[PDB]
């Protein structure tokens, strides 16, 4: 009954693996059994350690094999992905696929946030809409996985610690109180709170500023330090901005950037990395180089 | 088994059909006539009576060797249309007959010259068109072009039942009664097409000798395509025989399969085209060495326009991305077919319009 | 033979799914031979015939098919019917299908008789060589050479004809395709035609303008070769490989070092004494890396290969010194490439010259800053192995072991890791426990899990070599340790490495020795262990006896299926069903 979908759904993830793209109504099945797990998740979501954080990925599916093979294969790794699945890479599909199939397979084993691109706005432009117009005769696909993207959660909070994030922080939040009070359940705005939870960016500049990308605003160490400080956290995790080294420390610790897309569009040349949180939350980061073909 | 396994060869076909009630029809038809002679003009009604579209009628008139005079007889035309009846089972083997040079069995581009002659003479959207003209035999060769572009899937030059039946062909053919804007049949007849297309050839053949040449091409989009795929047209790896190879000149059709080619590089027929004009030592692979020697020259231009080139091996880890290779390391003609992104592929190596 | 389903068969073979088509296809073979010699001629053949199929997969399928089919079409009489159908085949657009057109009528060729390989067969090449598309004048240059044995002298010349011409096509595709099989065409030639013919068109596709042509020219040398006496060689060939040698184009030059050891087998010892080495020393310094590399890497095979009379003494005045030149080469591919052949030299030289001449060669690459070269060496001493003692080396293979296996570069690591068990077997267990052992260890809690899994396999490996008891003695106390490790992904480890373990270590060692460890840590605080000892039991299991399955293990797997954690109660679930203890 519930076995019969368990190994149905290993082998669509089998399949995934040798980067195969399950087919239009497969892909439907398992959007409708994701917002029934995600609907049920908070805009804060408590995890546990020990996990291993990751971020920006945009469609490169053969470096997300490479990050499992670096990071280890789930279920046996925890996981905790800050978005940004889709757009620019040509495996936009097989990538996001194998994740949300990953989510449903395994609740407690994976956690994946909302990035800026998990939008009907941006996927339109930055190349996941054409993606599924080629691969599926028309646009379902897309509009079961933007549906999909709407249920995904805002933010996550590792041991009541480690605050992770896609993008920064927001002049219209002080509290993760104040962010469990949002309503998740939308298309990402051009412009609030929601919006700036994963468009905001880490700053040299002091206090808050606008962001150079047309959303969301900038940030100084003096704010993460009040933020952290107000609401009892170590660090905030978060990704959405390329860094050449694959992870980048800032305000004085107080801020890690992870990304996770190596050689980001073939061009960039950066490294990915992950942070591993071991058992007792203690942190760890392993750096690696775009697979070879 | 000759019972277990019946007969499942058909030399003609299979198919049930009243010849003789369609004689008669055709028979009455000619009644209203004087002498009961059909001239051009008469013909709308004996297509109809034939049970064909109103277009098929240059076909059957000439056919029945109605133009040689001006008018054909009732004896005549039904002593023909009852063998293609008897023998003819459906529209595609039908029209082939029709238009057919004897024994053949096939068509060839200038048998299709009597289709469209008149639909060029009838067609309300070609009224313009009608003198005998520069524009009225350009459009008929263009047409053609297209025709086979579309329809004759195997490059020989003979256009065969089964690839008609399989074309959209004939279905355009009986759209055209129903659809007074030609340009609304935007798969073989649209005019507005054909406009441009002459339009892009008539300003590089400025000697206008309806042949043009390596430079000439060069010109083309502000020389948008990189010399070595320019000179690559004139290989002999998309036009048929020696001439072309010879003279470094191709003539205006050559030049319709290249422009429709250019326009759109997803298709079946395209991608053939482009492959062909890659596969620089014909193996049936693109090599490293093959992508190298056209990816050099994007790179210089590249250069010439301030750009960052993306360096080939980056290029090629990219690309081999882009297209799925059944067997790494070797890209053919039918990977590039699956991915749906072969033409980003071929601009990548031979064109510059972005930007 | 139930009729029906054949029938079937039949008809799917114009069907929409590509995937029926094809069975049916694959099926023609059992089709044939039910509707009986008469038929398939009459129908089935016109049937297949007037298919078209846009689909690669099937129309070889096709091509492979028509190759067998003489007897199910009635024999040698009645063969010349399948001609039809491998035309239009050798004529498609696509090359892999064009190919395997031809290699089915060139195994139909022998069918037909003389007299029908004249009235059929020649008429068929002569189309494809008139063809209009080079494609199709392509295939015709596959076909010569299959029938040009057995026909008439008068039908032989027109071959010879059609085939220079095909030479000399005004399209290079065709050239190539010539270029292709001229040698193949020239071993069934007669020899005087082979002089008069074959060379002159030998010569000017060695000189044609497309290299894509002139490269294809150096086998052809060999096949020229291996068909002439050696007293005309040097007239006829070799001015033409001479000149393929310092050819403008290194793609040319590749070929000739690519093709070089063929060439010396086939040129003879004493041209290859003469002429040969001293063309071998260009290639060996050229001004392209990749020839260089290609050079580099038949070393050995040339070498063995000249006559023991001259052999010793040029190896040594001529040929090492230039290899002096490549072991401090700039490029990394060239060294490698040596790296990889360099020592299957020292048989050939006696271990007198090889401690003097060659053991400083060998040191110099083993602390090479390029890993992909230390690598190719390490891997590649079991020549040397035994005519010197590995006993010797020891004491030098080991830094630069130690180098890699800590390197930082995760691939560099998996590549040593892959090659530990032989290095372990040619220094024997001794030296293994003494100086590797750590480095094994140091690899199960490496930071890249690509490691630890290359790690936890590389000891069954090791098992495999030194048996259960130095496995006890050795390494599992230390693989049970980690099991106290405070990070999960190294407690992990530990049951991935008696999930190995245990099919090469026997029920004994199994049940004493690793059982006890996997039920304790159904206790660890994290769920990612507790459900990977629900696993780890499934797979161990089987190697245990039914008594401790019933009274250890079941206790434990009913415990973890009332867990609070949601993967732990399925895998437990999953190990109580395959284990037949539900
Ligand atoms: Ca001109
Ligand atoms: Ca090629
Ligand atoms: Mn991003
Ligand atoms: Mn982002």
């Amino acid at each position: 009954d519930e076995k019969v979908f368990t190994k149905e759904l290993d082998q669509w993830i089998e399949q995934l693996n040798e980067c195969k793209q399950l087919s239009e109504s497969q892909v439907k099945s398992l959007c409708e059994k994701a917002k029934e797990i995600l609907t049920k998740e908070s805009n804060v979501q408590e995890v546990r350690c020990p996990v291993t954080v990751c971020g920006d990925v945009h469609g490169q599916f053969h470096d997300l094999m490479e990050l499992f093979r670096i990071g280890g294969k789930s279920p046996d790794t925890n996981y905790l992905f800050m978005g940004d699945y889709v757009d620019r890479g040509y495996y936009s599909v097989e990538t996001v696929t194998l994740l949300v199939a990953l989510k449903v397979r395994y609740r407690e084993r994976i956690t994946i946030l909302r990035g800026n691109h998990e939008s009907r706005q941006i996927t339109q432009v930055y190349g996941f809409y054409d993606e599924c117009l080629r691969k599926y005769g028309n646009a379902n696909v897309w509009k079961y996985f933007t549906d999909l993207f709407d249920y995904l959660p805002l933010t996550a909070l590792v041991d009541g610690q480690i605050f992770c994030l896609h993008g920064g922080l927001s002049p219209s939040i002080d509290t993760l109180d104040h962010i469990r009070a949002l309503d998740r359940l939308q298309e990402v705005p051009h412009e609030g709170p929601m919006c700036d939870l994963l468009w905001s960016d880490p700053d040299d500049r002091g206090g808050w500023g606008i962001s150079p990308r047309g959303a969301g605003y900038t940030f100084g160490q003096d704010i993460s330090e009040t933020f952290n400080h107000a609401n009892g956290l170590t660090l905030v995790s978060r990704a959405h901005q390329l860094v050449m080294e694959g992870y980048n420390w800032c305000h004085d610790r107080n801020v890690v950037t992870i990304f996770s897309a190596p050689n980001y569009c073939y061009r960039c040349g950066n490294q990915a990395a992950i942070m591993e949180l071991d058992d007792t939350l203690k942190y760890s980061f392993l750096q690696f180089d775009p697979a070879p073909r | 088994s000759s019972q277990s396994i019946p007969t499942f060869y058909f030399p003609r076909g299979r198919p049930s059909v009243n010849v003789d009630a369609v004689i008669s029809k055709i028979e009455s038809t000619f009644a209203r006539f004087p002498h009961e002679r059909a001239t051009m003009d008469d013909m709308g009604l004996v297509a109809k009576a034939c049970g064909c579209p109103l277009y098929w009628k240059g076909p059957l008139f000439y056919g029945a060797g109605g133009e040689r005079t001006g008018s054909v007889s009732v004896h005549k035309f039904v002593a023909m249309w009852r063998k293609i009846l008897q023998n003819c089972h459906d529209d595609a083997a039908k029209f082939v007959h029709l238009l057919m040079s004897p024994g053949c069995n096939y068509l060839v581009q200038e048998d299709f010259v009597p289709f469209l002659q008149d639909v060029v003479n009838t067609h309300p959207g070609l009224s313009f068109l009608k003198e005998a003209s520069e524009f009225h035999s350009r459009y008929i060769t263009t047409v053609i072009q297209r025709i086979f572009y579309a329809v004759n899937r195997s490059w020989s030059g003979r256009i065969t039942c089964a690839e008609l039946r399989r074309s959209s062909f004939l279905q355009n053919v009986a759209l055209l009664e129903e659809e007074a804007d030609i340009n609304q049949l935007t798969e073989f007849f649209s005019y507005e097409h054909f406009y441009v297309i002459y339009c892009k050839f008539w300003e590089l053949d400025t000697d206008h000798d309806l042949l043009i040449d390596a430079d000439d091409l060069a010109r083309h989009n502000d020389h948008a395509l990189s010399t070595k795929m320019i000179d690559r047209i004139f290989s002999g790896a998309v036009t048929r025989g020696r001439k072309v190879q010879k003279e470094g000149k191709i003539s205006y059709a050559d030049f319709v399969w290249f422009l429709i080619s250019e326009e759109d590089k997803k298709t079946p027929t395209s991608i053939e085209y482009w492959f062909r004009c890659m596969d620089l030592d014909g193996d049936g692979a693109l090599s490293m060495f093959e992508l190298e020697y056209f990816y050099e020259e994007q790179c210089r231009r590249l250069d010439s326009m301030a750009i960052e080139a993306l360096p080939f091996q980056d290029c090629l880890c990219q690309m081999l991305d882009l297209v799925k290779p059944r067997t790494e390391g070797k890209i053919t003609l039918q990977d590039l077919k699956r991915c749906k992104l072969a033409n980003v592929f071929f601009d990548t190596f031979f064109n510059i319009e972005k930007y | 033979m139930s009729l029906y389903p054949i029938a079937v068969l039949i008809d799917e073979l114009r069907n929409e799914d590509v995937q029926l088509r094809l069975n049916s296809i694959k099926k023609l073979s059992t089709i044939a031979l039910a509707l009986g010699v008469e038929r398939t001629r009459s129908e089935l053949l016109p049937f297949l015939t007037d298919t078209i199929y846009d689909e690669d997969e099937v129309l070889l399928a096709l091509a492979e098919q028509l190759g067998t089919f003489t007897t199910l079409v009635g024999g040698p009489e009645y063969v010349h019917c399948l001609l039809p159908p491998l035309e239009s085949l050798a004529t498609v657009e696509e090359t892999v299908v064009r190919d395997k057109a031809v290699e089915s009528l060139r195994a139909i060729s022998h069918e037909h008789s003389p007299s029908d390989l004249e009235a059929h067969f020649v008429p068929l090449v002569k189309r494809l060589a008139g063809g209009d598309w080079f494609t199709s004048r392509t295939s015709a240059c596959g076909l010569f050479s299959v029938c040009y044995p057995r026909v008439s002298s008068a039908v032989k010349a027109e071959l010879r004809q059609y085939f220079r011409n095909l030479c000399s096509d005004d399209t290079p595709m065709v050239r190539r395709a010539a270029a292709s099989k001229l040698g193949e065409f020239a071993k069934v030639l007669e020899l005087d035609n082979v002089k008069s013919e074959i060379i002159p068109m030998f010569s000017n596709l060695a000189s044609d303008e497309q290299d894509s042509v002139r490269l294809l020219a150096v086998e052809a040398c060999v096949n020229i070769a291996q068909l002439l006496p050696q007293e005309d060689l040097e007239a006829l060939v070799m001015p033409t490989l001479r000149q393929a040698a310092e050819d403008k184009s290194w793609r040319v030059r590749y070929m000739v070092a690519d093709k070089f050891t063929e060439l010396q087998k086939a040129v003879g010892p004493e041209i290859t004494k003469t002429d040969l080495v001293p063309a071998f020393q260009n290639l060996m310094k050229d001004c392209e890396a990749e020839v260089r590399a290609a050079a580099s890497h038949k070393v050995k095979e040339f070498c063995e290969n000249l006559s023991a009379d001259c052999r010793e003494n040029v190896i040594m005045s001529q040929i090492l010194p230039c290899i002096k030149e490549l072991v401090s080469d700039a490029n990394q591919h060239v060294k490698s490439a040596l790296a990889s052949v360099i020592m299957g030299l020292s048989p050939i030289l006696g271990k007198d010259n090889t401690i003097e001449h060659l053991l400083p060669l060998f040191l110099a690459q083993l602390k090479d800053e390029c890993p992909e070269v230390r690598l190719n060496i390490i891997s590649n001493l079991d020549c040397v192995n035994e005519v010197i003692g590995i006993r010797q080396l020891s004491q030098s293979l080991l830094p630069a072991i130690v180098e890699l296996a800590e390197d930082a570069k995760w691939r560099v690591r998996l590549a040593i890791i892959e090659y530990m068990p032989l290095l372990a077997g040619q220094l024997g267990v001794e030296f293994f426990d003494e100086k590797l052992n750590s480095l094994c260890m140091a690899w199960l809690v490496d930071h890249v899990y690509a490691i630890r899994e290359a790690a936890t396999s590389n000891l069954k490996k090791l098992v495999e070599k030194f048996g259960k008891e130095w496995a006890h003695a050795t390494i599992i106390p230390k693989v049970l340790a980690m099991s106290g490790d405070p990070n999960y992904l190294h407690r992990m480890t530990t049951l991935f490495c008696i999930n190995v373990l245990s099919e090469v270590c026997g029920q004994d060692i199994t049940t004493k020795h690793m059982l006890p460890t996997v039920l304790r840590m159904a206790g660890d605080p994290v769920a990612n262990v507790r459900f990977n000892v629900a696993k780890s039991l499934q797979k161990i299991g089987p190697i245990l006896d039914n008594s401790t399955l019933q009274s250890e293990v079941k206790p434990i797997l009913e415990k973890l299926t009332q867990d609070q954690d949601v993967d732990v109660k399925y895998f437990a679930q999953e190990a109580l069903t395959v284990l037949s203890l539900a």
